[PDB]
């Protein structure tokens, strides 16, 4: 369609290296009539309506983030997308001038390659009040390790579900996009008392597999 | 506030004559605005300047300190600002900031805020001027608030015009009738568009203490395009004038070109009775444009089917179209399609067709390509308009309807509206172009598909038309509004195109049916059927005809009368019925006590 | 281009009707085709829906045809939302797109050329499907114990329970330390709403170093809290 799309939906640049935003659209943008062609770099945050911010896809236009819009070729475009953890992590894609119908999907959202060192992994209890110590309960720990690089078990009880934890993370703790994260064995409050001699393993893209201790809760 | 405020209208002036001429001056007895201003009645308020200023102060040491004119006198553009130093006046014309009351009134290191320049503060200082003893000649006389500063402020041709006088006073905060005339001063050329301005004085609070003299009285009246009689001696100097305006014997004694009158009666001027409204009929609602057609089939026609026609003599629904919520978009190459609603046309051509949605871009007045070249693309030379709506829920297809097919190549017809049409392999610019055969080629592409695909894909029928214009007779127009009618008064009105300004009344006036208005003897046309009544109306002139002014010597007496010739003291003005006074500067140059005679009013 | 807003941020109940509000001027919603935005506010909001609130003439997908159907709120010369079928789809960050710079000196609806896409961006709004349980109130002491913890991997946090949005009023640590922001938003448990493991890095070595407050609701829970509690 000619709301057109990104590819990457998440980009992929080192610190200050020159990764691309890749994108596709619909059909004959390089127009008989017009000769400019109407694809062009949309450059801006997610939850926004998609604005036009690199026009005919040549070069970024004025407000863009320069390292973030390049060459667009017809039913294809891929612009640069420099340093995207910042800078082109402005979500950003292909977009219509065409007519009616034109458009940006999604966007390319910021992201960059990280490090990715070993998380935690021993025993893991709830506190005192473990008859009620839900999601939490044999929890794990990460740092100067990205949020998709670092993850737990379900170690509920000993039980040692390998990379099973519900989980969450956030931003480089870390110089090199290395990030913090936490994860624990998903239960409804309740369900942490038999859960309660809880154990953790964790793993990371930089690091070995899942492996644990426990003990019983209102303990380390 | 008279008699103030005559200047020398230029430097060409000669002895011993009565001149009279048309200018910007103040005209006599209006009510100009005193500025009484005292310590907690305080300020410097900006005014709007208007066509120019009469500008007075009651004064000496120079209170009013200075003058700020332009457009805004505090952001973006320039300013023109006028300041008295102790000894002078300074001129700049730069773009000053003045948020408050205006004390910017930094100045140079030779002799400062007394010779050298004041104001220097701001970033456009494109004209800049250093008087003379310009306010040692104010602070020459004796005492404060016992003289008056006048002045004359005029713009026009970009040239600031500033006139003055400087005289005595016995009343410090009043404005006396006494006639004196303003030498011109400067003719500054500083080009800049005044229309607001403001008085200075720049925080002062004079030692002169009458009142602790947070305190002055100034005066503001606005000049008026008048025409002024003005009486030279043999110096060359103005010694009296007349504002020929004023009231009839003003208007007597300038078209007379004399200062005294002898007992006689005069005539002067042609009363002419101005339209109080409008009157605009047209017949009942007829003839209405076929552009059900073109516009409403229930299965529009393929790019190559293509209905097509030139259309006249008829009204055009265009305000509906142009108000319809349908349309998913429409375009005007010519002039606009809110015009376009009630403007008139020699003829239109219309034509009508369908897209796969993307290939709108192309089919466009003013636009040009491959597309639209090879199926149906006009001439950009009409006023041609374009309309688009849905195909996508209609008359497509889920495949792609394979009956609405794409556009049809032809790379060599170079000709508007040819812009091949036809179902044929051609696409070349000169190729033999058979059937099938290894020679020749046809884009066979199918445009309909159904409103489920992508918003790319998703078709509109299309409608063009284009509006012609000609000096010859305008068959087209949108619908004409019909006002009511207005009997009995002198009105501006239009019948059928038979235009002008009359009386209209009901008439006996027999005529036949197939008659619509009667011409008189002297073949002008006083009679007319209204074309949505059918009523027998008569037309009349509004009333007109010559003013006489009857006198005494003015030697004697300065009471006049007025006599309108042939009218009907009932069409005469809105009077105030004193014997001998005409409140005529307000009312129709007279305006009071009424008598009947058959030389008129 | 546009006076342009946007706002409405709202939960869209399966199958409900779905609502939102904006402002506009000008070429970007009467010359060219304002944008109705139509994708998740996890991206950019694409233009799956086109309008014009200056003449109620509109295109669209057909999940968008109903799931973002709009219409003009007049006072703001601009869209607001009318739609129905409510869902992920629904769940369209809420704005609208003041459309390209008009392509030519046209007149009337003339956008046959030029994008829906934004010459002006109302900044917009969140959006959601509706499903998860309006609640929240409920809160559960575990997190990282000590030795699950280790060290400059360690962290401070809490279990959220039965809430409406995913984050939470309780932030999972007590503020005790921030050495890397990991306490993020609780996911939909069994319970059919919010439940959490997150933590933020701080010092494992006790359950009051790694301190913690563990409700799970916020403003959009009806049952917002804070209570505090520990791991380990
Ligand atoms: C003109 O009228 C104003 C009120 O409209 C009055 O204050 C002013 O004093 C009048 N002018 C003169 C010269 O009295
Ligand atoms: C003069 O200045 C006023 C006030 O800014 C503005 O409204 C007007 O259009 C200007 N006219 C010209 C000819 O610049
Ligand atoms: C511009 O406008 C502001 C309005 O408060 C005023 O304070 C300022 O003095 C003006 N001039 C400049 C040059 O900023
Ligand atoms: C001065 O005036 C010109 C217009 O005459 C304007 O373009 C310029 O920006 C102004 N400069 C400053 C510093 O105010
Ligand atoms: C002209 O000006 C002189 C100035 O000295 C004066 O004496 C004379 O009376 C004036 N009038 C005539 C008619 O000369
Ligand atoms: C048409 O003419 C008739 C004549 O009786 C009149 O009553 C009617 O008001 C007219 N209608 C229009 C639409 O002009
Ligand atoms: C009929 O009239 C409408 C309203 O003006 C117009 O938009 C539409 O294109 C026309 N054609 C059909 C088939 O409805
Ligand atoms: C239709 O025309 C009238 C003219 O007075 C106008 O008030 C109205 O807003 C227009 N409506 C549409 C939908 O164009
Ligand atoms: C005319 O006015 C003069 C004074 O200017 C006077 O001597 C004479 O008597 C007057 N005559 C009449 C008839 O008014
Ligand atoms: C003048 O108007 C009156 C009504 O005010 C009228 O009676 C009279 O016939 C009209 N014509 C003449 C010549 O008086």
């Amino acid at each position: 369609d000619i709301v057109m799309t990104q590819s990457p939906d998440s980009l992929a640049v080192s610190l200050g290296e020159r990764a691309t935003i890749n994108c596709r659209s619909s059909q004959s943008v390089l127009y008989s009539s017009n000769n400019e062609n109407y694809l062009a770099w949309y450059q801006q945050k997610p939850g926004q309506p998609p604005k036009l911010l690199i026009y005919w896809a040549s070069t970024r236009e004025s407000g863009i983030p320069d390292r973030f819009s390049g060459s667009g070729s017809g039913t294809d475009f891929t612009l640069t997308i420099s340093r995207l953890q910042a800078e082109d992590v402005a979500v950003y894609y292909c977009q219509q001038y065409y007519s009616l119908p034109r458009t940006f999907g999604q966007g390319t959202k910021v992201e960059i390659k990280r490090t990715v060192a070993a998380p935690s992994v021993f025993i893991f209890p709830p506190s005192d009040e473990q008859l009620k110590s839900g999601t939490a309960s044999v929890v794990c720990l990460l740092n100067n390790f990205y949020p998709r690089e670092a993850k737990v078990q379900w170690k509920v009880d000993n039980a040692l579900q390998s990379g099973n934890s519900q989980e969450s993370v956030t931003e480089q703790d870390s110089k090199d996009s290395t990030y913090s994260l936490s994860s624990t064995l998903t239960l409804s409050k309740a369900d942490y008392e038999k859960h309660k001699v809880y154990a953790c393993e964790v793993t990371h893209q930089g690091l070995s597999s899942p492996v644990t201790k426990s003990f019983n809760r209102g303990e380390c | 506030s008279s008699m103030r405020g005559v200047y020398y209208p230029d430097e060409i002036f000669r002895s011993d004559t009565l001149y009279l001429t048309q200018d910007l001056f103040l005209p006599f007895y209006s009510n100009v605005t005193g500025f009484h201003t005292i310590n907690h009645t305080f300020g410097n308020p900006v005014i709007p300047f208007k066509d120019g200023i009469y500008f007075a102060a009651t004064e000496k040491s120079n209170v009013v300190r200075g003058w700020v004119f332009g457009s805004t006198m505090n952001n973006k553009s320039q300013s023109v600002i006028i300041i008295n130093n102790s000894t002078n006046v300074v001129i700049r014309a730069c773009n000053f900031e003045l948020c408050d009351n205006p004390f910017f009134a930094v100045s140079k290191p030779m002799g400062t805020q007394t010779h050298t320049m004041i104001f220097d503060n701001a970033f456009n200082c494109t004209f800049e001027y250093i008087s003379d003893a310009f306010s040692l000649d104010v602070s020459e006389k004796s005492g404060n608030f016992k003289h008056l500063r006048e002045f004359v402020f005029k713009n026009k041709d970009g040239f600031l015009y500033v006139y003055k006088g400087y005289q005595p006073i016995d009343v410090v905060r009043d404005l006396p009738s006494g006639f004196n005339t303003l030498k011109p001063i400067f003719k500054l050329p500083l080009g800049i568009n005044i229309t607001n301005f403001r008085a200075i004085l720049t925080a002062f609070s004079p030692a002169q203490d009458i009142w602790g003299t947070s305190a002055a009285a100034y005066f503001v009246g606005y000049l008026k395009p008048t025409t002024f009689m003005l009486k030279y001696d043999e110096n060359g100097t103005i010694t009296d004038a007349v504002d020929c305006s004023q009231n009839p014997l003003a208007e007597l004694k300038c078209s007379v070109k004399s200062f005294e009158i002898d007992k006689g009666i005069y005539q002067t001027s042609n009363f002419r009775v101005v339209p109080s409204g409008d009157v605009v009929r047209f017949p009942n609602i007829t003839n209405l444009c076929p552009f059900g057609e073109v516009f409403n089939a229930t299965k529009f026609p393929s790019v190559y089917a293509w209905e097509r026609k030139k259309i006249s003599n008829c009204v055009a629904d265009y305000s509906v179209l142009y108000n319809s919520t349908f349309f998913s978009t429409f375009k005007c190459y010519g002039v606009s399609a809110t015009k376009l609603n009630d403007l008139c046309f020699s003829n239109v051509y219309a034509d009508s067709f369908v897209v796969k949605g993307d290939d709108v871009r192309q089919i466009a007045p003013g636009q040009t390509g491959v597309i639209a070249d090879y199926n149906y693309k006009l001439p950009d030379d009409f006023m041609g308009c374009v309309l688009a709506w849905n195909t996508r829920n209609i008359d497509a297809t889920s495949t792609g309807n394979y009956n609405y097919k794409y556009r049809y190549l032809r790379h060599g017809k170079l000709r508007p509206f040819e812009r091949d049409i036809s179902n044929v392999p051609f696409s070349p610019d000169g190729k033999p172009c058979t059937p099938p055969a290894l020679n020749c080629y046809w884009p066979l592409n199918d445009y309909g598909f159904y409103t489920t695909t992508g918003i790319g894909y998703q078709p509109y029928r299309v409608v063009v038309l284009s509006f012609e214009l000609l000096n010859a007779p305008a068959t087209v127009c949108g619908p004409k509004l019909s006002t009511d009618l207005i009997k009995n008064q002198c009105v501006n009105f239009n019948f059928n195109g038979l235009t002008g300004t009359g009386v209209l009344t009901p008439s006996s006036k027999r005529f036949q049916p197939f008659q619509q208005f009667g011409r008189d003897v002297s073949d002008f046309t006083d009679s007319v059927r209204d074309p949505k009544t059918s009523e027998i109306l008569d037309i009349s002139p509004c009333s007109f005809g010559g003013v006489s002014v009857i006198t005494p010597g003015t030697n004697a007496s300065s009471e006049v009368a007025v006599l309108y010739q042939d009218v009907n003291c009932t069409d005469v003005s809105t009077a105030i019925h004193a014997d001998q006074l005409t409140p005529a500067w307000r009312i129709y140059s007279t305006g009071n006590n009424v008598f009947q005679t058959q030389a008129g009013c | 281009q546009v006076q342009l807003v946007q706002s409405g941020a709202e939960v869209k109940k399966p199958g409900a009707s779905v609502q939102v509000s904006c402002q506009a001027s000008a070429n970007t919603f009467t010359n060219h085709y304002i944008h109705w935005v139509r994708q998740a506010p996890g991206q950019g909001l694409e233009w799956m829906g086109i309008i014009y609130p200056t003449g109620g003439n509109t295109i669209y997908a057909q999940g968008f045809q109903g799931r973002v159907t709009m219409t003009r709120d007049t006072s703001l010369n601009t869209i607001y939302l009318e739609l129905s079928s409510l869902r992920s789809e629904d769940t369209a960050v809420y704005y609208c797109a003041r459309d390209v710079r008009v392509d030519d000196s046209w007149s009337g609806y003339d956008l046959l050329s030029g994008g829906t896409y934004f010459d002006y961006w109302g900044q917009g709004t969140l959006v959601t499907v509706s499903s998860a349980s309006t609640k929240g109130p409920s809160v559960f002491p575990l997190a990282p114990s000590s030795k699950s913890t280790s060290g400059g991997t360690a962290a401070l946090g809490c279990l959220v329970k039965d809430y409406f949005p995913e984050p939470v009023t309780v932030s999972w640590n007590s503020g005790a330390l921030t050495s890397g922001v990991h306490t993020f938003p609780a996911v939909l448990q069994s319970s059919g709403l919010y439940s959490l493991s997150s933590v933020v890095t701080v010092p494992s070595s006790s359950l009051g170093t790694q301190t913690y407050i563990c409700n799970v609701n916020h403003k959009p829970s009806n049952t917002k809290v804070d209570k505090k509690v520990e791991p380990k």
